[PDB]
C-alpha cells in the first residue's frame, strides 16, 4: 500500500531460540541489561513488535 | 477427575490449553484463558455434584484453536471402593505437535493403591497442531 500498510508485524526481541513449528504471542515489553524495568517505553525497555 | 490445563504462566498473558471431558462432548480449547485461583468443579450441594462454575476462566480473549470430539466412556454415579475403572494417559509435545495417547482398563480390585504389575501398551488417541510451548500443567476435577 502506497499510503502505508502497517498490518504486518515481526518480532526481534526474544533472546531465545525456537523449536520447529510454533507461534508465540509475547506482548510484554522485553527487558535487557538485568535491571528490573517495571515500566513502559523506557530506556533499554523496547516494545517487542 | 475430568480435565486438564496446560500453559507456562497461566495469567492471561501466554497461550493456554484446556481439555474437558465433563461436558456432553470432549472439548479441547487452546485459548488465552484467564484461570481464576480456584479451579474447582466439585463444591456443590451437601452430597451431590453438578456442572456448575462452568466459567472457571474469567476471560476468554483473542485466541485461536477449538475442537470438539465424541465423549469418552466413564462410569455412572459415585461409589466408595470397588474402583473397577483404571485410566492411563500420556501427553507429549514434540516437533510442534501435541500428542495424547490413552488407555482404559476396567475390572481391577485390590486393597492397596499405586498400580499393579501390568503389561499394557497404549494406543494413540489424538495428534493436535497447537503450535505452542508449555511448562506447567494442572489437573482439573469435578
Ligand atoms: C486481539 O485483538 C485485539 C484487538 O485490538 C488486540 O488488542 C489484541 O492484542 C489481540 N490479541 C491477540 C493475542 O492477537
Amino acid at each position: 500500500k502506497v499510503s502505508g500498510n502497517y498490518n504486518y508485524l515481526y518480532r526481534l526481541f526474544r533472546k531465545s531460540n525456537l523449536k520447529p513449528f510454533e507461534r508465540d504471542i509475547s506482548t510484554e515489553i522485553y527487558q535487557a541489561g538485568n535491571k528490573p524495568c517495571n515500566g513502559v517505553a523506557g530506556f533499554n525497555c523496547y516494545f517487542p513488535l | 477427575i475430568r480435565g486438564w490445563i496446560f500453559g507456562t504462566t497461566l495469567d492471561s498473558k501466554t497461550q493456554s490449553l484446556l481439555i474437558v471431558n465433563n461436558a456432553t462432548n470432549v472439548v479441547i480449547k487452546v485459548c488465552e484463558f484467564q484461570f481464576c485461583n480456584d479451579p474447582f468443579l466439585d463444591h456443590k450441594n451437601n452430597k451431590s455434584w453438578m456442572e456448575s462454575e462452568f466459567r472457571v476462566y474469567s476471560s476468554a480473549n483473542n485466541c485461536t484453536f477449538e475442537y470438539v470430539s465424541q465423549p469418552f466412556l466413564m462410569d455412572l454415579e459415585g461409589k466408595q471402593g470397588n474402583f473397577k475403572n483404571l485410566r492411563e494417559f500420556v501427553f507429549k509435545n514434540i516437533d510442534g505437535y501435541f500428542k495424547i495417547y490413552s488407555k482404559h482398563t476396567p475390572i481391577i480390585v485390590r486393597e492397596p493403591e499405586d498400580l499393579p504389575q501390568g503389561f499394557s501398551a497404549l494406543e494413540p488417541l489424538v495428534d493436535l497442531p497447537i503450535g505452542i510451548n508449555i511448562t506447567r500443567f494442572q489437573t482439573l476435577l469435578a
